[PDB]
RNA sequence: GUGAAGCGGGGCGAAAGCCCCGUGGAGGCCCGAAGGGGUUCUGAUGUGCAAAUCGUUCCCAUGACCUGGGGCUAGGGGCAAA
RNA sequence: CUUAAGGUAGCCAAAUGCCUUGCCGGGUAAGUUCCGGCGUGCAUGAAUGGAUCAACGAGGUCCCCACUGUCCCGGCCCGGG
RNA sequence: ACGUCGUCUCUUCCCAUCCUGGCGGUGCAGCAGCCGCCAAGGGUGGGGCUGCCCGCCCAUUAAAGGGGAACGUGAGAUGGGUUCAGACCGUCGCGAGACAGGUCGGUCUCUACCUGUCGGGGGCGCUGGCCGCCUGAGGGGAAGGUGCCCUCAGUACGAGAGGAACGGGGCGCCGCGGCCUCUAGUGUACCGGUUGUCCGGCAGGGCACUGCCGGGCAGCCACGCCGUGGGGGAUAACCGCUGAA
RNA sequence: GACGGGGUUGAUGGGGGGGCGGUGUAACCCCCGAGGGUUUCCCGAGGGGAGAGCCGGCCCCUCCCAAUCGCCCGAGCGUGC
């Protein structure tokens, strides 16, 4: 019952949602959805360059 | 026999896998329970949907004790039941069969009941109770014929469902019969039947899936190196030896889904009174909204998202009793 | 008597299987290994099923790239990182960037003297010696 | 696309000679359409579209090359890179 | 003795070695296949062509990397049946 | 004219039992081991080598048992071998040829009539018609099977080394039955980006068989989640009480 | 085929409104824009603000439209033991 924020979009993650992703250097990231997870990791997008992140 | 040993594909305990004769579950077994007072041994509700709740583990020996754990839950829209009749049972002396020896009805059955029952304009309860009392010495079971009130559910249909629910909780058949008589024409809420935190059994008809192949119905393997096989790959190679012929244990395509299934030991997490507290802001998908009482169950339940589910006291409960306190549900995913 | 891990092993989706090539996360000398077995009660499988292991599981490896003395020898390793996402018993979903194992003795004692990178808690909780060397635990 | 013989310039040079670049346009040369062939899926078909086909994947594709018309060789005989 | 002579140069468990999964090395965690050796070679050998692989191969085979629904272990979807 | 090996797929049966249950013996101290008896409910796996069967081997495992079913199952598959026509080698033959010696290549036809099995429907009968709710003769079931850790306990046993058990707590793997909240997959509903060309340009659009690329609701789905037990009786091998002949 | 719900004393499907959601910020308007020319009111890939725009085989509300008109089956009696 501790609420985290998405590492990409900044949204709050209610409990039981999203994944916690561990980078190879030991840094832990949390993503609310597969949309944010592929944007941050698989495609390397910039959250400041996406309108839906800025207008969130 | 086989070249390499392995268990048979799918169960033969559910043979034949035919469509259920009734959309309503027909419970065969009811437990003998000692609750210190008369009470209905079961309840019927409608499956609304699934959520997940943050539940504090209350098992002292569990490795997650104290911690908060996310669990999938099932929501049951549970409007109160209407008691219409009281039926007495006795044992046939010739074979020991349980046989109904008469019944008494509420004098004014509701108008919805006329959609399924050819009832008289006015029943006479006092004679029927009078005639019933002559069988009090030979009575061995008492059940109430309840009718669901689907107008108070999210489905909004009008035709109700009728099923017998036995009265239990005390060994006295005489005391049981008096309590059943006192419920004629009244209603029973889920809180009257169950207390939150306890275990129940669930019986329902599962979701229909129509005609299905042997790969899905029985979990038989697709033919390996699938492209190599002429005449298809979603099949078993042979359909039997030369002798015996086509057996009844050979997997075949047919009906899958719409069957009656029973599941044991589901824990009651919450029995709420107002459905607005649990319904999502978007509504339950393909169901609607819950406006009356509801029951929160831990885990999954058989059936589709509007099926009538029967909850009963467990027949195979675990050795260690679950905790006496009501389970602590921190948060439900339908809430904000 | 050696320090006790936890008596439980919750279900984890296996990430590495037979003939997988997994990098090593320690300084024992081995660099890359081939998975050739799984040890324990969870290793038994059914017809046509290839056995797998998840984080915290013990597997049998053969050193493929590393020190010349270590190459082609058979060891035991513990899975500490897993790319395959998996759900912890409290409903939390976890995924790592890379697969990795730590070479240990059959009793669970690490071969090398230091573990690189983050370690799953299920590896640390089941093997206290691995816990003593893991700098980061997730 | 490659770039044989032949032909120009440059550099190094004791002469001899060596190296670099360019020009040139040979070949039962290469990749690859048309065209010819007929390898795989042992694909589809297999009371077929068809008494030998279709898809796919393929081989050759300047030559012992592919192809029209006319002509010759006939049965114990013809013709045969067999 | 010999039917005249008695297998030279080479090459080999060969598309040729029965015994035989030959013996020794290499390769795999594990190799009846494969490669390099060994050779009183059942039954190798010189235009009956021996040895020999640069170029070429819809030839037969073994291995490495890449790749992948081949498979673990099946699911969903599209057109025509 | 009954399709010739092996393998794949799938079902069942035997027990002369490999493990799991019970019991005994031992040259059984413990840990282990060996031997016999009852017992077929469940399990008996993953790989390397060879066309194989078989056999050997590798890492695990509670163990990785063996057999029958037209050497189960090619109107289900596959086609590696064998065992047609082409060809090479060695050997044999004057020769054409031959070899169960080796080697390379080499068409697997059929719209299911009957029965069976699996599921789905219509009618008649049930002693006048109907509606609702029940009972339970019988039938099906493996609906469960099996491991590990802590404690017991470094205790019993033992010269030591080594090293248990019952009972208690926790969890898995395999199977079965469900479910879609989470995560994953898909998602030719939908939204966006972009290539070539055509519609005079922008906008909007056709086509490239969704043109291609990214995301993605619902639904479905597993790689996800839930449930999946103890007891009673008569008994087997046998262990005992009383107890005569 | 069947099964289930509704059938005007009605929210069963559609329309309209609202909720929740997917994508990703439309048109218009304002600012910037490498550089060039009608020198600076022009062209110009593109970037920012406000507005998102589009869409939903989901939920709620609302009788605006359609669940109508109709067509059939159906026991009834005698006999003996
Ligand atoms: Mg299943
Ligand atoms: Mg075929
Ligand atoms: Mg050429
Ligand atoms: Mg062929
Ligand atoms: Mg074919
Ligand atoms: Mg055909
Ligand atoms: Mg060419
Ligand atoms: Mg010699
Ligand atoms: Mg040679
Ligand atoms: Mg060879
Ligand atoms: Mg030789
Ligand atoms: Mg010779
Ligand atoms: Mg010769
Ligand atoms: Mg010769
Ligand atoms: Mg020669
Ligand atoms: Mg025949
Ligand atoms: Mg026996
Ligand atoms: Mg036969
Ligand atoms: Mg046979
Ligand atoms: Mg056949
Ligand atoms: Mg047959
Ligand atoms: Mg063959
Ligand atoms: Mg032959
Ligand atoms: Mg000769
Ligand atoms: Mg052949
Ligand atoms: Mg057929
Ligand atoms: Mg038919
Ligand atoms: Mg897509
Ligand atoms: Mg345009
Ligand atoms: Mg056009
Ligand atoms: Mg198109
Ligand atoms: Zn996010």
């Amino acid at each position: 019952m501790k609420i985290h924020k998405c590492s990409f979009c900044g949204a709050d993650i209610p409990p039981g949602y999203g994944i916690m992703y561990v980078r190879s250097d030991g840094t832990v990231q949390r993503f609310c959805s597969r949309k944010c997870f592929v944007s941050a990791v698989k495609y390397g997008r910039n959250p400041r360059k996406l309108a839906w992140v800025r207008k969130k | 026999g086989l070249k390499i040993n392995r268990p048979r594909r799918g169960s033969m305990g559910v043979y034949p896998r035919k469509r259920a004769a009734d959309i309503v579950p027909r419970v065969r077994t009811w437990p003998e329970v000692n609750l210190g007072k008369p009470t209905l041994l079961g309840f019927a509700a409608y499956k609304a949907g699934m959520l997940h709740a943050v539940v504090v583990d209350d098992r002292p020996t569990s490795p997650l004790y104290g911690k908060e754990v996310v669990k999938a839950v099932t929501v049951l829209d549970a409007p109160p039941l209407y008691v219409a009749a009281v039926r007495l049972y006795t044992l046939d002396p010739t074979n020991g069969y349980k046989v109904a020896v008469g019944e008494a009805w509420v004098s004014e059955p509701p108008a919805d009941l006329r959609r399924v029952l050819t009832l008289p304009e006015k029943f006479d309860t006092e004679k029927q109770l009078k005639a019933l009392e002559e069988y009090r010495d030979v009575a061995v079971d008492v059940r109430v014929l309840v009718a669901t009130q689907p107008r108070l559910s999210g489905i909004g249909k009008k035709t109700p469902e009728v099923l017998e629910i036995p009265v239990g909780g005390v060994p006295s058949i005489d005391e049981r019969i008096n309590f059943a008589i006192s419920l004629l024409g009244k209603t029973v809420s889920p809180k009257d039947v169950f207390t939150p935190g306890q275990l129940v059994d669930v019986i329902a008809v599962t979701k229909g899936k129509g005609y299905q192949g042997v790969v899905k119905r029985f979990g038989v393997t697709i033919l390996p190196r699938w492209h190599k096989h002429r005449k298809g790959h979603r099949r078993t190679g042979t359909i039997g030896p030369q002798a015996p012929a086509l057996m009844f244990t050979q997997p075949r395509p047919g009906q899958m889904g719409f069957h009656q299934r029973t599941e044991y030991n589901k824990r009651i997490l919450k029995i709420g009174d107002n459905g607005a507290e649990i319904t999502p802001k978007s509504g339950f998908p393909h169901y609607g909204v819950i406006k009356g009482p509801y029951i929160l169950l831990q885990g999954s339940v058989p059936g589709a998202r509007k099926r009538l589910v029967v909850l009963r006291y467990p027949v195979r409960p675990p050795k260690k009793a679950p905790p006496a306190a009501e389970p602590q549900v921190v948060w439900v995913s339908s809430q904000s | 008597k050696r320090t006790v891990g936890v008596p439980y092993r919750f279900h984890v989706t296996p990430g590495i299987f037979m003939n997988s090539l997994v990098p090593v996360a320690d300084n024992s000398g081995a660099k890359l290994v081939r998975v050739i077995g799984v040890v324990g009660h969870y290793s038994k499988s059914v017809h046509r099923r290839i056995p797998g292991a998840g984080v915290g599981d013990m597997v049998v490896v053969v050193v493929r790239e590393g020190k010349p003395e270590l190459r082609k020898q058979i060891f035991r390793a513990i899975v500490v990182r897993q790319r395959r996402p998996y759900r912890r018993p409290d409903g939390t979903w976890v995924a790592f960037e890379d697969n990795a194992v730590v070479i240990v003795t059959p009793e669970g004692d690490p071969k090398g003297s230091e573990i690189h990178g983050p370690v799953a808690m299920e590896a640390t909780l089941r093997w206290p010696t691995i816990a003593n060397l893991a700098s980061i635990v997730v």
